[PDB]
């Protein structure tokens, strides 16, 4: 069959030329195992890029830049083969000429392009493809913002060279009303796309809640599933990273309350991010910490700092051991924060945890040590009871098996805080 | 101070859920890629030529341009041949009608030589009649039975007007609520997918969708519909319906017979067999009617690339170009000579051969690209692009010249109009023919021409 396609491929009969683009399309469609070197090998991919030219009809160039989608789609060296045929720059034409569905087509092929590697998602940047790419998005079929989205969500991609802030943060006025979508598959890469952006420097996450974002993130945090949760959640993730005056945006939409919601979710990563979150709202004002106090956010912390598993105990006690560095300012936060159960599965953690965890725990432990210094002074005392109840819970054993371990920074403080209290 | 810490990257476009087909498999069949110069012959006493109301006009021997359908201005990519009208789209994608319009085939008004100005010349059906044209949808397919048309959308919507006739008189159009529709008329949807191809037969049409399913619609005396119909509820359930048919990827309708090709390169058939043109069994004295799909049985090496059938004969065009005919030999409509006629050809009882029950390859003939059928006579034109018609030529529907007697076996047609051109849209009616094609350069045309005529 490849003799003859090619042959009628190569035909000077446009005709022909249509009916053999639409055979290379069949069989490149193929749910499994598309013969992609085998039509790349059979010579006829300069010939595919030249169907989508723009004088070519319609047809033609549709089923030839769904040809060409199908063989990017491959390996990363097949994926080459149409780079290097120069096709990028005339994907990127069809966006403005040919009809809605020739745009559609040529979407999906500059996704998989954008999406193999960090050179080819820069080199489809490189072509100016941001502009057209946009001003698909005032179209009505479901499926062109479907493919356009997760275009544009392979774009805001990568981080080892991240992609250009400049030709992509033109993107976010468009994914702030794509959020407010109903297509379950659209707006999980609309929400991808908006996490894989609000992770940068100072410029993105003030750029990221400047166009009206943050907001619909939280009402997002509540979906059915949790394959929109996710990237909802590490969005607001990547927001509070910022300065303080950009987490006291997100406390504004009811963040708190919907992070309990995710405390106990059935997906382990959403508890995991949650926590992280949850930390980083906790290093800010004192009053943002009074934030997580009021919203009913601890009891189930502390309760994961015991029973859950490491990998979500440490971002709990990250959240726990910032809480508590808000004693300074406000000492009743650990008032707060021993009548919950705290000094418990702290110590329980020492043994368990790694130097750097140790060394917040230890923090968390300081922090609760120091206010008790402060009470049995200024209130009639002559016994620090912060240390009543640390070995109570068996923790002034651990913390002078700290002394032990050769790393400096824990050594350094795990025998500073034992002379200073005991 | 603050901390800072799958999804699939690539992605094949490829079929969803149950989706066997695409409307992008099928309009490279019916709508050409670039504008084409109309051709017409045969007879047009009811108007079906196109060629103006003169009397000179009426007949018509040999391919005649037709100027009401300038490839300049015009501009028609497709066109679906009935039987006594046919559809054509431009490149804006307005259906044009010509025709006979007695019972609103045409779906344009036609009151106020012999023949009808308005009948007989081709205009365009008024746009504001297609609701889906406003809100930025093309036509993909025409269909044109004997008195009823049919236009598909890019979005799957259905539009038909004229009606069907039974053997008596006339049988309806949909379902009892309306009998004859003069103007195009929005068909209500009949399946949860989209509708991908068009069949047109005599009196009854077929639909395909995404998922496979065969619909139905017409008149079903001869089981066309691929069930059976009582006399009470016969308008009640006039209307697209399934018969049990999935897994399709391609249908296509004679006068009373019926094709369709299967996910597993399956091909049966069913509706009326009375010359074997289902080609399904050997024994014409046996079964006039095939109720229940029936497979044909084609070679291994055989790829189908289109089916077109007439009133009692059906071609089976391959991918490598060979032709398989079954069906009538009264007015020579398989074009299989008589020296050459295998071992189960039917003779009756006066011992005259009558018909060719089973798909036979048609030898001694070019590689054929597309192949049409009218009643009684055929065109299939072959890989350089040249015409070869053949069967009843009484009323000179295969444009050979003037004389009367039926050609037996595919000969080229070759007149001034048409050998410098490569056709490549055809279509035939019940007494003429019209051919679509463009024009070859100089040096094409001087290549080819000495390839043929040396």
């Amino acid at each position: 069959e490849l003799p003859q396609m090619t042959q009628q491929l190569n035909s000077d009969d446009m005709q022909e030329q249509l009916s053999a683009t639409v055979k290379f399309r069949q069989i490149l469609s193929r749910e499994h195992r598309p013969p992609i070197d085998v039509v790349i090998q059979a010579g006829v991919v300069p010939r595919l890029v030249e169907f989508m030219r723009e004088n070519q009809p319609e047809m033609l160039q549709l089923e030839a830049a769904w040809a060409l989608t199908n063989i990017a789609s491959g390996t990363s060296a097949q994926t080459k083969v149409v780079v290097d045929a120069d096709a990028v720059p005339l994907f990127i034409q069809l966006l403005y000429t040919g009809s809605v569905e020739v745009k559609e087509q040529a979407i999906w092929a500059l996704g998989n392009v954008a999406g193999d590697s960090t050179d080819y998602r820069d080199y489809v940047l490189q072509c100016n493809a941001m502009e057209p790419i946009l001003g698909l998005f005032n179209s009505n079929k479901p499926s062109l913002i479907r493919t356009a989205t997760w275009t544009l969500s392979n774009l805001c991609r990568g981080k080892k060279p991240q992609p250009d802030w400049s030709v992509v943060s033109q993107a976010l006025p468009t994914l702030a009303k794509l959020i407010y979508s109903m297509d379950t598959e659209t707006l999980v890469d609309a929400c991808w796309a908006i996490s894989y952006l609000s992770d940068g420097p100072q410029e993105a996450i003030q750029a990221v809640i400047d166009v009206r974002i943050p907001k619909r993130l939280v009402e997002l945090l509540s979906h059915e599933s949790t394959l929109v949760q996710t990237p909802a959640l590490r969005a607001v993730g990547n927001i509070v990273t910022g300065n303080d005056l950009q987490t006291q945006v997100v406390i504004n939409a009811g963040v708190l309350p919907a992070l309990r919601l995710l405390l106990s979710s059935p997906k382990e990563n959403i508890k995991k991010e949650a926590c992280w979150t949850i930390s980083n709202i906790t290093a800010g004002n004192t009053e943002q910490i009074q934030a997580v106090i009021d919203a009913n956010l601890i009891p189930p912390l502390v309760k994961l700092l015991e029973v859950a598993e490491y990998k979500t105990k440490k971002e709990a006690c990250w959240a726990i051991s910032n809480a508590s560095s808000g004693g300074l300012q406000r000492p009743d936060i650990i008032r707060y924060l021993v009548s919950q159960g705290c000094i418990k599965p702290l110590c329980d953690l020492l043994e368990i945890a790694d130097n750097r965890i140790i060394e917040v725990t230890l923090d968390a432990l300081e922090n609760i040590l120091k206010m008790g210094e402060a009470d049995k002074e200024a209130r009639g005392l002559n016994i620090n009871e912060n240390a009543d109840f640390i070995e109570k819970a068996g923790g002034m054993e651990k913390i002078f098996n700290c002394q032990q371990n050769e790393n400096d920074k824990i050594y350094e403080k795990a025998y500073k805080i034992i002379e200073t209290y005991f | 101070v603050k901390r800072t810490v799958h999804r699939a990257k690539k992605m094949s476009k490829t079929h969803a859920s149950h989706i066997i087909n695409a409307q992008e498999d099928y309009k490279h069949m019916y709508l050409s890629v670039q504008p084409l110069d109309i051709f017409c012959w045969g007879t047009g006493s009811m108007c079906e030529l196109g060629l103006g109301p003169l009397a000179k006009n009426k007949e018509v021997k040999r391919p005649r341009l037709n100027p009401f359908l300038p490839r300049d201005e015009a501009k028609i990519i497709s066109f679906a041949v009935g039987g006594m009208h046919t559809l054509a789209l431009d490149e804006e994608s307005n259906v044009w009608s010509w025709g006979c319009n007695d019972v609103g085939a045409l779906g344009r008004d036609t009151s106020n030589g012999d023949l009808n100005e308005l009948e007989s010349t081709p205009a365009k059906i008024p746009r504001e009649s297609f609701p889906p044209l406003a809100e930025g949808h093309k036509v993909v397919q025409l269909a044109a039975t004997d008195n009823m048309s049919c236009a598909l959308f890019s979005n799957g919507e259905v539009y038909a007007w004229g009606t069907f006739r039974c053997n008596e008189g006339i049988l309806g159009f949909y379902q009892d609520k309306i009998k004859i529709q003069k103007t195009p008329w929005k068909v209500p949807t009949f399946s949860k997918y989209n509708i991908v191809q068009l069949a047109p037969g005599k009196d009854h049409i077929l639909f395909l969708d995404e998922e496979g399913m065969v619909f139905a619609w017409g008149n079903g005396q001869q089981n066309q519909l691929g069930r059976k119909v009582m006399e009470r509820f016969r308008l009640k359930t006039l209307d697209p319906r399934p018969f049990g048919l999935r897994h399709v990827k391609y249908i296509a309708s004679g006068e009373n017979h019926c094709f369709a090709l299967t996910k597993d390169n399956k091909l049966v058939s069913w509706g009326l067999n009375q010359f074997g043109q289902c080609g399904v069994s050997e024994d014409v004295e046996d079964g006039a009617l095939v109720t229940k799909p029936k497979r044909l049985a084609l070679p291994d090496n055989v790829v189908i690339r289109s089916i077109a059938a007439g009133e009692h004969h059906s071609l089976i065009l391959s991918q490598d170009g060979d032709l398989y005919s079954c069906g009538r030999l009264d007015m020579f409509e398989v074009g299989i000579p008589k020296d050459n006629l295998p071992e189960y050809t039917y003779k009756d009882v006066h011992g005259k051969a009558r018909a060719v029950p089973l798909p036979t390859k048609l030898n001694n003939v070019p590689k054929f690209k597309s192949v049409a059928a009218g009643s009684h006579h055929s065109v299939a034109v072959a890989q350089n692009g040249i015409a070869y018609s053949w069967g009843f030529g009484e009323t000179y529907a295969v444009g050979l010249g003037p004389f009367e007697d039926d050609t037996e076996v595919p000969t080229r047609i070759k007149n001034t109009a048409t050998q410098d051109h490569n056709i490549i849209l055809v279509g035939c009616g019940g007494q003429f023919s019209v051919s679509g094609g463009v024009k070859l350069s100089d040096e094409d045309a001087e290549k080819r021409a000495d390839e043929m005529d040396d």
